[PDB]
C-alpha cells in the first residue's frame, strides 16, 4: 500500500558469503529466463505485453536483488562479506553487458516501436523504447557481429578493471607513525584518539577523519609532506596497470561505435552535449579565477614566509602541495575571523541531524520519523520512514551511515537501495536510499562535533537522499537519480545553499555544554566566509575536470605527467614528484569518466535556481519548495534535465547567479 | 556511488 511501510522494504542485511553467491546464481538465472522467453518470441508476435512489459518487470526485480548483493561491499564490517559482495558486483557486471548486447532482444524492441501507437502508450513508455534503442546502438547492436563480440569482451575487461581500481583504494590500509613533537598544533582531542606504538608513537592513516587534520592543522612541514606523498601514493603501482589498460579500451570501444574520443561518447548522454562545449565551459571560468587565484598564492606565500622566519624552518620559497591546505586554514582564520575547532563546538551531530530534517520537512512538505529496532546492516545505523505531509503517503525510507568503520566506504556518497517505480501488479514499489558518510567520531567526552564543511557535506548527500525518495516513475530506469551525469548533482549543491544563510545555521546549532547559540559577529562572519580560498578551490576542480577531459580525449599520455601539467598550469601548485594522483582518482572508474567536468556544471544550475526562486521569496517558503520537489526532483530520469529546469525557471537557464556567487563577472 | 567532488 502507498500509506503503508510493512513489507515493502524487502531489503535483507544478514546474508552470509555463502547466501551472498547463492543468491548470485539464482538472480542470474531467473533474469535469463525472462530474456531467453522475449528473445524467442517471434518478431511479428512481440506486443507491450510480452516484450516491454516482460522487460520492464524484470528490470525492477533484478536492480532490487543486486542491491543486496553488490551494496554489502560498502558498508559491511565483515571482509568476508565485503568480498562476497564484490565477486557477486564482478559476475553481476559481465551479466549485465551479456543481457544488454542480445541481438534478438534489440530487433524485437526497434520492431516494437515501428509497430506500435506511440500515441496509445504513456510518455515514459515512449522514452523507454527511444533511450532502449539508443542503448543498443551505444553498445553497437546495429553493427556487423564480428566488431559486437570484441566490443563485449572489451566491456567485461573495462568491467573488472573499474571494480578492481575502487577496491585497491577502498581496502587500503597504509599508515604512517609519528612522534609527539611530529604532530605539532594538533589539539589533544585528536592526539588521544590515535593507536600508540611500542616506542611511544602515533599511528595515522590515511583516511580522511586522518589526513585532512593533520594537513589543515599540523605546524610541522615535514610531517606533512610525508602524509602527501603517501596519500597521493595509494595504489600507485597497481592503479597505474589499470590506467594505462582502461584508457586505450575506451578509446578502442568509441572507435567502433563511430565516436572520436570517449570524452565524446559521453558527452552525448549529459546536458553540456559536447567536449568543445566542455573545454569553453573550463577554459572561460579558469580565466576568470585566474587572478583570484594570483592574489590567494601571494597571500600564502608570505604566510609561509613569516612562519618559517618565526619558527626557524627553512624557506623554499614556493607553495607545495603538502602546503595548500595547512595555509588555507591560516587564511580562512585570519580573514574572516573563523575557527573550524570552536565552531564546531556549536554543531553536535544530534542537534545538526535534527535541523536538517526539521528544515526539508517544512521546505518539501515531508514526514520524517526513525523506525526503532530497525533491521541495519551495523548497529550504528538508523532508519527513517519519508511521508507526504498532506495525503500521508509513505514515499519511502532512507538509512544514515554516518560513523568511519574498518573496511567502510570512505568518502561520501549516497546510495540507491530501491527504485520509487511501479510494480507488475499495478502498485508503487517503496523508494529506499542510503546516507553513508565518515564524520567526526565522539571523543573527549563529547558528542560527534561536527565543522561547518562537515555539516555542508551533510546537507549535500542528503540532497541526493531526497532525490532518490521524492522521484516516481513508472520504470525502474528512470527512478532515483538516473539523470544525465552533469545534472545528478544539482539537487545535492543545491541544498548546501542552506549552511550558508544565517537564520537556517540558527536553527543548526546550540553549543554541546550550555546549549547557547552562535554569537551573531560570529554567525555573521561565518556566512562571509563562503568564498574564502574560491580562487584556488575551484582551481584545483577545474585541474580535476581538465585532466578527466584529456585523460579520455587524447591517446597514449601519461597520467601523471598530464595532471602536473594542470597543476602548473592552471593551479599554480605544482604535483609532487613521485605521486600519482590519477592513480587515487576514484572518479574514474566511479561512472564519473569524463564526466568529472559535471559538478562545476550542476552548479551553475543550482546557483541559478537558488537565487533566482529561493533567495527572492524565502528560501524557506513551501510554495517554492513544493514546486522544487514537483519539477525538479519527481519526474527522477523520466524528463531530460535541461526540460525539468526550463519548468522550475520558466525560462533558460545562465551563469549570471553562478558569476555572482562567485564574485566574478 | 552516487555523491561527493574530489
Ligand atoms: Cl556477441
Ligand atoms: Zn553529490
Amino acid at each position: 500500500s502507498s500509506y503503508t511501510v510493512a513489507g515493502r522494504n524487502v531489503l535483507r542485511w544478514d546474508l552470509s558469503p555463502e547466501q551472498i553467491k547463492t543468491r548470485t546464481e539464482e538472480l542470474i538465472v531467473q533474469t535469463k529466463q525472462v530474456y531467453d522467453a522475449v528473445g524467442m518470441l517471434g518478431i511479428e508476435e512481440v506486443t507491450y505485453e510480452n516484450c516491454l512489459q516482460a522487460l520492464a518487470d524484470v528490470e525492477v526485480k533484478y536492480i532490487v536483488e543486486r542491491t543486496m548483493l553488490d551494496f554489502p561491499q560498502h558498508v559491511s564490517s565483515d571482509k568476508e562479506v565485503r568480498a562476497a559482495s564484490t565477486e557477486a558486483d564482478k559476475r553481476l557486471s559481465r551479466f549485465d553487458i551479456e543481457m544488454s548486447m542480445r541481438g534478438d532482444i534489440f530487433e524485437r524492441i526497434v520492431h516494437l516501436q515501428e509497430t506500435c501507437d506511440l500515441g496509445k502508450i504513456k510518455p515514459e513508455a515512449r522514452r523507454y523504447l527511444e533511450k532502449s534503442i539508443k542503448m543498443g546502438k551505444r553498445n553497437g547492436l546495429h553493427l556487423p557481429e564480428q566488431v559486437q563480440n570484441e566490443i563485449k569482451s572489451m566491456k567485461k575487461r573495462m568491467s573488472e578493471l573499474c571494480i578492481d581500481f575502487n577496491k585497491n583504494l577502498n581496502e587500503d590500509d597504509t599508515f604512517l607513525v609519528f612522534s609527539k613533537a611530529e604532530l605539532g598544533a594538533l589539539p589533544d582531542d585528536f592526539i588521544d584518539s590515535l593507536e600508540k606504538t611500542d616506542d611511544d608513537k602515533y599511528k595515522i592513516t590515511l583516511k580522511y577523519p586522518h589526513y585532512f587534520p593533520v594537513m589543515k592543522k599540523c605546524c610541522i612541514p615535514e610531517t606533512r609532506r610525508r602524509m602527501e606523498m603517501a596519500f597521493n601514493t595509494r595504489c600507485k603501482e597497481e592503479n597505474t596497470i589499470i590506467l594505462q589498460q582502461l584508457l586505450p579500451l575506451r578509446t578502442k570501444v568509441a572507435k567502433l561505435l563511430g565516436y572520436s574520443t570517449h570524452a565524446d561518447f559521453v558527452l552525448e548522454m549529459n546536458t553540456a552535449k559536447s567536449t568543445s562545449r566542455v573545454t569553453a565551459f573550463l577554459d572561460d571560468l579558469s580565466q576568470k579565477l585566474k587572478p583570484l587565484g594570483e592574489a590567494e598564492r601571494e597571500f600564502i606565500l608570505n604566510l609561509k614566509k613569516k612562519e618559517c622566519k618565526d619558527r626557524g624552518f627553512e624557506y623554499d620559497g614556493k607553495i607545495n602541495a603538502w602546503d595548500l591546505y595547512y595555509y588555507m586554514t591560516q587564511t580562512e582564520e585570519l580573514k574572516y575571523s573563523i575557527d573550524q575547532e570552536f565552531l564546531k563546538e556549536y554543531f553536535p551531530i544530534e542537534v545538526v541531524t535534527e535541523g536538517l530534517l526539521n528544515t526539508y520537512q517544512e521546505l518539501l512538505g515531508l514526514s520524517f520519523e526513525q523506525m526503532t529496532d530497525a533491521h541495519v546492516w551495523n548497529k550504528s545505523v538508523t532508519l527513517y520512514t519519508v511521508k507526504d505531509k498532506a495525503t500521508g503517503e509513505v514515499l519511502g525510507q532512507f538509512y544514515l551511515d554516518l560513523y568511519p568503520r574498518e573496511g567502510k566506504y570512505n568518502h561520501a556518497a549516497c546510495f540507491g537501495l530501491q527504485p520509487g517505480c511501479l510494480l507488475p501488479d499495478g502498485s508503487r514499489m517503496m523508494a529506499v536510499a542510503a546516507l553513508v558518510v565518515n564524520f567526526s567520531q565522539p571523543v573527549a567526552g563529547r558528542p560527534s562535533l561536527l565543522r561547518h564543511d562537515e555539516v555542508r557535506t551533510y546537507f549535500h548527500e542528503f540532497g541526493h537522499v531526497m532525490h532518490q525518495i521524492c522521484a516516481q516513475t513508472d520504470f525502474a530506469r528512470f527512478s532515483g537519480t538516473n539523470v544525465e551525469t552533469d545534472f545528478v548533482e544539482v539537487p545535492s549543491q543545491m541544498l548546501e545553499n542552506w549552511v550558508w544563510d544565517v537564520d537556517s545555521l540558527r536553527r543548526l546549532s546550540k553549543h554541546y555544554k550550555d546549549g547557547s547559540p552562535i554569537a551573531d559577529d560570529l554567525l555573521e562572519k561565518l556566512v562571509a566566509s563562503r568564498l574564502v580560498n574560491t580562487g584556488l578551490l575551484t582551481l584545483r576542480q577545474i585541474v580535476l575536470s581538465k585532466v578527466d577531459q584529456s585523460l579520455h580525449t587524447n591517446t597514449s599520455l601519461d597520467a601523471a605527467s598530464e595532471y602536473a601539467k594542470y597543476c602548473s598550469e592552471i593551479l599554480g601548485v605544482a604535483a609532487t614528484p613521485g605521486t600519482n594522483m590519477p592513480a587515487t582518482f576514484g572518479h574514474l572508474a566511479g561512472g564519473y569518466d569524463g564526466q568529472y567536468y559535471g559538478y562545476l556544471w550542476s552548479e551553475v544550475f543550482s546557483m541559478d535556481m537558488f537565487y533566482s526562486c529561493f533567495k527572492k521569496e524565502g528560501i524557506m517558503n513551501p510554495e517554492v519548495g513544493m514546486k522544487y520537489r514537483n519539477l525538479i526532483l519527481k519526474p527522477g530520469g523520466s524528463l531530460d534535465g535541461m526540460d525539468m529546469l526550463h519548468n522550475f525557471l520558466k525560462r533558460e537557464p545562465n551563469q549570471k547567479a553562478f558569476l555572482m556567487s562567485r564574485g566574478l563577472h | 556511488y552516487g555523491g561527493f567532488r574530489r
